[PDB]
């Protein structure tokens, strides 16, 4: 039996209906509370204009216990971007002066970064953290006498042993190659970034071997022999046929020449040191190298319901949201998308051609701070709605009129960007509460 | 009803006397169970 | 404690779980002799303990 | 010519009433026991 | 003037009887929100007291 005060008593797997968007009849129960933990009402009963019918309760049968099979669907419109994931709220110490210190050495200071918060490619972000790290450079930097070709954090899609004859360990066309490998860093030693308090290592594929050990601060001493090489001086090459780095460009920018004899420079890489350094002792030994995964990881949603469901072990039933029981955790719907191109390294001179800007690039003649080459395997994050099961699990006997739903992530509070929650719960019969 | 005419949107509230009845006890030691009533707008 | 099933009651001994929830709408916790607009004037109640 | 401004008393409402803020069904604390699981207080929404 | 109101018809089971009376809507919060905005008035509501 499954009891109704006003309808007769029906049997055996009723359906109750756990829906969203007839909320807007309740116009006075759920005003801060947001579109994910909202409250309904189950009834639906249109006799009695549901404002009303809040309080008739499902008095489900007390001598059987019941059980449900529970089913949801969700929609998450959700940016890859945000400021809930914490995607931008980063540490990356820079160089900031060098003229009035008298100290010799330069001063450096960790700086918290941020970016605009929208949805952008992997091809775009990478190069939207050059918003971010040039706007503390040419906001502080720049006013306390340093050079332009000295900014020290650059991410960067690219390699940069293309040409690399070690006869003379210099690149012999005289240009690094354009083609995009996997997105590193490109560095000045001294001033090392930060992601143990983003989840921003996601996003680059630059993570940790062992990911659980506190504490993951790449910093610019611990790579070692992953030195960029220098430019064989191709002007001068071909013009005499003697070998010379290339130790300033086309712009009174120079590198960072150790001796300006050695065809190394200063500016080291990761990706130069995670496969052309020691296999065992270097920073291949705690870090790792992945995909591309713009979508960062789907931290899993905890589908939760107060009082429809009797609890799984181990939970107390309390009324703070940290500590609602979860009847369920589904994968966030957000769903990673290859779309994959090849002239995406030209078709960034082609959106360079319908802008001509050179706001997106500056330093275009610096070949080592060249605006990183689009890769070939772009990446976006699409949202697909998931129809998804959770089996069967007990129900609370006499289950209120109004009902809360409650999706909950992975830090343990409500998400913002669920827009369509909507849950189905179906009664059955499991077990005899009498004998 | 009809009443007067006034100034400010109001609300004609009504109090049905309809009855609230709670019926509770214990049969061990931290399990309590209440068991409600009101009978119209019904709920158990 | 106005509550009528909680009102009275004769408890006997156990651990009882009681969660509550209180108010911090200074709209509608102070009453006014003039019942002017409490909130956006900047009365703030707090809660120590 | 000035005159007094007017007097405003602010206590609490009578009786704290509000303070526990009772009477919606969601937001509203248990009695339950250590482990019963099923709260012995809930409350309709139209009963204040 | 008129109030042309009706219950959704149910059950009337030896209930006491009615009690009707009045109260401006802008002196009457929404309660059954954790939270009152569209309530800038404050004190004595009729509602409660």
């Amino acid at each position: 039996s499954i009891r109704y005060s006003e309808l007769a008593p029906l049997y055996d797997t009723t359906r109750v209906y756990l829906v969203d968007n007839k909320s807007a009849d309740i116009a006075s129960l759920n005003y801060q509370n947001d579109h994910s933990n909202f409250q309904t009402t189950v009834v639906q009963n249109n006799d009695f204009t549901p404002a009303e019918a809040g309080t008739q309760t499902i008095n489900f049968d007390e001598r059987s216990r019941w059980g449900a099979d529970l089913k949801t669907i969700l929609r998450t419109n959700m940016p890859n971007i945000n400021e809930f994931m914490s995607t931008n709220k980063f540490k990356a110490r820079l160089m900031v002066e060098k003229k009035n210190k008298e100290t010799g050495l330069p001063r450096y200071e960790w700086f918290e970064f941020t970016l605009p918060e929208g949805n952008y490619s992997e091809t775009m972000t990478i190069d939207l953290m050059n918003n971010a790290i040039v706007d503390n450079y040419l906001e502080v930097g720049r006013q306390n006498g340093v050079l332009e070709s000295d900014i020290g954090v650059k991410f960067d899609t690219r390699n940069f042993r293309l040409g690399w004859d070690p006869v003379t360990k210099l690149v012999m066309p005289g240009v690094y190659t354009n083609e995009a490998f996997h997105p590193d860093i490109v560095l000045l030693p001294g001033c090392g970034v930060d992601f143990t308090q983003s989840r921003l290592s996601n996003l680059l594929g630059i993570r940790k071997r062992l990911p659980f050990q506190e504490g993951f601060q790449i910093m610019y001493e611990d790579l070692e022999g992953g030195n960029i090489p220098a430019l064989l001086d191709v002007a001068k090459y071909e013009a005499s046929i003697v070998i010379e780095p290339v130790a300033k460009d086309s712009k009174n920018r120079s590198y960072n020449l150790l001796p300006n004899d050695q065809n190394n420079t200063a500016y080291r890489s990761w990706f130069l040191a995670y496969n052309y350094g020691d296999p065992k002792k270097g920073v291949q030994s705690w870090t790792l190298l992945t995909t591309a995964d713009v979508t960062c990881g789907s931290q899993q949603v905890y589908w939760s319901l107060p009082d429809m469901m009797q609890d799984p072990v181990t939970f107390r039933p309390s009324t703070q949201v940290s500590n609602y029981p979860v009847v369920g955790v589904e994968l966030l719907p957000v769903h990673a998308k290859s779309f994959y191109n090849e002239q995406a390294v030209y078709s960034q001179l082609i959106r360079q051609s319908t802008a001509l800007t050179h706001v997106f690039n500056r330093f275009p003649e610096n070949q080592i701070l060249v605006r990183p080459p689009a890769p070939t395997i772009t990446t976006v994050s699409e949202n697909v709605p998931a129809l998804t099961d959770h089996g069967t699990l007990p129900l609370r006997s006499s289950i209120s009129g109004v009902q809360r739903v409650t999706i909950t992530d992975a830090r343990r509070r409500t998400c913002p960007y669920v827009h369509k929650a909507l849950g189905i719960v179906a009664p059955k019969v499991l077990s005899s509460r009498t004998f | 009803f009809e009443v007067d005419p006034m100034d400010e949107p109001t609300l004609l509230y009504v109090l049905f006397e309809v009855f609230d009845v709670v019926r509770i006890h214990q049969p061990h030691r931290g399990v309590i169970e209440a068991v409600y009533l009101r009978t119209p707008f019904s709920a158990g | 404690q106005k509550f009528f099933a909680i009102k009275n009651l004769l408890l006997l001994p156990g651990s009882y779980t009681y969660e509550w929830n209180f108010r911090k709408d200074v709209n509608m916790i102070l009453q006014s002799s003039l019942g002017n607009d409490l909130r956006v004037d900047g009365a703030s109640v707090r809660f120590d303990s | 010519q000035a005159a007094p401004n007017r007097p405003n008393y602010i206590g609490f409402r009578d009786n704290f009433i509000g303070l526990m803020y009772y009477n919606s069904t969601g937001n509203m604390g248990v009695l339950a026991g250590q482990a019963s699981q099923l709260n012995a207080v809930v409350d309709l929404q139209d009963r204040n | 003037t008129s109030v042309p109101i009706s219950i959704p018809s149910r059950n009337w089971a030896a209930f006491r009887g009615w009690s009707f009376t009045r109260l401006k809507t802008k002196e009457t919060p929404s309660l059954g929100s954790g939270f009152d905005p569209y309530f800038t008035y404050s004190g004595s509501v009729p509602y409660l007291d």
